[PDB]
């Protein structure tokens, strides 16, 4: 069966270099124009690069147009991308994708239809030192009926994070937004649950945070203050 | 009668840069060249071992067209001998050749308009090359004596150059398309025959 | 250097209903061979994405004939005959006349429902936040419909911007409905310096934007 | 423990048909009476190198040897050649193998093909490309060594594939003995005999 795999991902400094690299194996590797694909996080995609039948490649993007250098090779069934000179604009998920029409098989030659994407890797830019989370309160408004309370998770790098509430049975209401990024490039997210205000002043509830790459998983017992 | 796919190879989108020519195989056809030879598009069409009104009845045992693209003036560096650069360090013939050599000017396709990149051409080798041989591996290469510790600093300077191939230049230096023909009559039943 | 357009940004669909969408270029495709180049592509919610439709109209291998491809010129148009349960995503409009390509902004398909209108919730720092110098605000609006909606963060009527962030989640599979939520972000030096902090939404469901304030002390 | 090579290693160089004529060619042969590398089976399958080509003689009664690994790198980097011989299938494949030592079961590809009781004997050669295997199957009763006597060398198979091979190495089943000899250029006359098949040949 067709498989396009990639490799090459990982943390990497601005203004350094990094080679991408797709193998095709499924096909004759050399009768499609392949094509390098990048996807922002949570934007839409944008094409990066491409390269027709005959190792020529088909220009870049506008924007990036400069650093990035795709190469192909039909006898290893691969194809190459060499990256230079990074900025912290370009971190991005990166596929890469196979035409659809056979070369010679019907005016000119093809090179639309990217029909068969392989699961890209995950390349990323900064310059900051591995930080453990710090885990903040938010206590019920106090206003009641069925009120909200949360734990927020600030200043942490890199991902993932996973917050759980009540050790892991509590399920229905819970809420965990997507980690939005910061400016010194300390992401933070938040989680929230909704319970009857009634049933907060004598209850228990605590939500649990734990951090994989720092080693680390916190509790935290949270109640209205007053 | 099953002819032989040329046109996938001189109607190519794009062709290979000069130091990594692609070379491929054609085997189990009846091979046409008649219209090789009558083209009108052509600009330099040359044979050495066989001329071309009498390539309709020799049975080769295997051909090998190998493809590339190369400046205008230097065109004049791919033969047996008439030695030189581009000769010298991407492309060698062998001296007892067999084949023809076809060339036809390319301006509009392989030229861009605000500069190109995507060819680039050899230099700086250590020694000569051997006919035939194939070195596409880039490693940083010394000039003197001195150590070279993935240091370029006038210690050991980057092979490869880039064409600028601007549309605007002068008839020398627009991009030259290249395929030459090697025919091989190795000892097996013969592959290929013209009709 | 071609830029496109899509229509409607954003369509709420509901199973059983044919779905309509329009990719308007600046330059006309038709090459000379009388080919459109104007190719349609999916993105399902969490997977890679998918081939839909090649040279204009030309149905793509191993899809169903539920879609529909037509138009030229400079409009095109993609028709889903008959929507279903397994017809949700994004959507985009890929040009291969003029390298570069480009990819169109994406058309947001979701499942409708009846209206209904958000929850508000908002949250002053803790005292975790008194011996740290970092001051966060967070704002939760959930439980509504649709995915448009808007807030503004206001301290004594002097409206801020840039520091205020805000994140939103997939739509609830079950009741299908979303939550956003708003940070403010700041120093120990102006927190404890103005008194009443308000969130105010704006949404359709509500007659007029709700703000939620509170006042510092008490 | 080394072996005498009586007069083994005499092929068929051209493809065109003689007759009881006395032809003088240079070639790459494997010199009359060298001492050919033994191996035992007992409790070897070490990495051999493949300087100028390889003339492997394998001595059989119970059909363990499976094939050969032809490369230079060994392990899913370059298209290191592989002939296979199962109970059907005899594959010859360039594959770029993944599994480091002796792959075959217990008791990046390019190009591919499909196809003490005996003595099976072969040579390899590498020229312009071309990878020439020639082999013959005899009939023997002996448990002992390489036996003393002299037969042609049926030039069998060729596989264009063209790549700088320097070390081979045998490979069996899982759960005999063999011998090894290289190559040198020499010039032999050898009497192609009435049907046009060697009959003798001096060094
Ligand atoms: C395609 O190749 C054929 C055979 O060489 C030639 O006659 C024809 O003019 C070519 N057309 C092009 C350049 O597309
Ligand atoms: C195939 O071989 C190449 C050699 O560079 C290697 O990079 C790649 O990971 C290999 N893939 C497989 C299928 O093992």
């Amino acid at each position: 069966q067709v498989q396009l795999l990639e490799s090459g991902g990982g943390l990497v400094q601005p203004g350094r270099s990094l080679r991408l690299s797709c193998a095709a194996s499924g096909f004759t590797f050399d009768d499609y124009a392949m094509h390098w694909v990048r996807q922002a996080p949570g934007k839409g995609l944008e094409w990066v690069s491409g390269v027709s039948w005959n190792s020529g490649t088909i220009g870049y993007a506008d924007s990036v147009k400069g650093r990035f250098t795709i190469s192909r090779d039909n006898a290893k069934n691969s194809l190459y991308l060499h990256m230079r000179s990074l900025r912290a604009e370009d971190t991005a998920l990166y596929y890469c994708a196979k035409a659809v029409e056979m070369v010679r098989g019907l005016g000119a030659d093809p090179e639309y239809g990217m029909d068969v994407w392989g699961q890209g890797t995950t390349v990323t830019v900064s310059s900051a030192s591995t930080k453990g989370p710090s885990v903040f309160p938010l206590a019920p408004s106090s206003k009641g009926g069925t009120a909200a309370l949360g734990c927020l998770v600030k200043d942490y790098f890199p991902e993932p994070v996973t917050v759980s509430w009540n050790s892991g049975a509590l399920t229905s209401g819970v809420h965990t937004f997507p980690a939005v990024l910061q400016s010194s490039g300390l992401y933070s997210l938040s989680s929230v649950v909704t319970v009857p205000s009634s049933s907060l002043g004598t209850q228990t509830y605590i939500c649990n945070v734990n951090h994989k790459p720092s080693n680390t998983k916190v509790d935290k017992k949270v109640e209205p203050k007053s | 009668t099953n002819l032989c796919p040329f046109g996938e190879v001189f109607n190519a989108t794009r062709f290979a840069s000069v130091y990594a020519w692609n070379r491929k195989r054609i085997s189990n056809c009846v091979a046409d060249y008649s219209v090789l030879y009558n083209s009108a598009s052509f600009s330099t069409f040359k044979c050495y071992g066989v001329s071309p009104t009498k390539l309709n009845d020799l049975c080769f045992t295997n051909v090998y067209a190998d493809s590339f693209v190369i400046r205008g003036d230097e065109v004049r560096q791919i033969a047996p001998g008439q030695t030189g650069k581009i000769a010298d360090y991407n492309y060698k013939l062998p001296d007892d050749f067999t084949g023809c050599v076809i060339a036809w000017n390319s301006n509009n396709l392989d030229s861009k308009v605000g500069g190109n990149y995507n060819y680039l051409y050899r230099l700086f080798r250590k020694s000569n090359l051997k006919p035939f041989e194939r070195d596409i591996s880039t490693e940083i290469y010394q000039a003197g004596s001195t150590p070279c510790n993935g240091v370029e600093g006038f210690n050991c300077y980057f092979p490869l150059q880039s064409y600028g191939f601007q549309p605007t230049n002068g008839v020398g230096y627009q991009p030259y398309r290249v395929v030459v023909l090697s025919f091989e009559l190795l000892h097996a039943p013969a592959t290929v025959c013209g009709p | 250097d071609i830029v496109m357009t899509q229509s409607p940004l954003s369509l709420p669909v509901t199973p059983g209903e044919p779905a309509s969408i329009s990719c308007r270029s600046s330059q006309s495709l038709l090459h000379s061979n009388g080919y459109n180049y104007l190719d349609w592509y999916l993105q399902k919610p969490g997977q890679s994405p998918q081939l839909l439709i090649y040279l204009g109209s030309n149905r793509a291998s191993g899809v169903p004939d539920r879609f529909s491809g037509s138009g030229s010129g400079t409009d095109f148009t993609l028709k889903i005959s008959r929507v279903e349960a397994e017809d949700v995503g994004v959507y985009y409009c890929m040009q291969a006349l003029q390298t570069p390509f480009t990819f169109g902004p994406g058309t947001k398909v979701d499942i409708k429902r009846t209206v209904a209108a958000p929850s508000v919730f908002i949250f002053p720092p803790s005292d975790e936040q008194l011996k740290s110098g970092t001051a966060s605000v967070v704002c939760l609006l959930n439980n509504f419909y649709p995915r448009e909606a808007k807030v503004q963060w206001k301290v004594d009527n002097a409206l801020q911007s840039g520091n205020s962030q805000e994140s939103v989640t997939e739509q609830d599979s079950k009741d299908s409905t979303y939550s956003l939520s708003s940070t403010l972000t700041l120093s120990k030096a102006d927190y404890e310096k103005h008194k009443v902090y308000a969130c105010e939404v704006t949404h359709q469901g509500l007659s007029s934007p709700v703000t939620k304030s509170f006042n510092r002390g008490e």
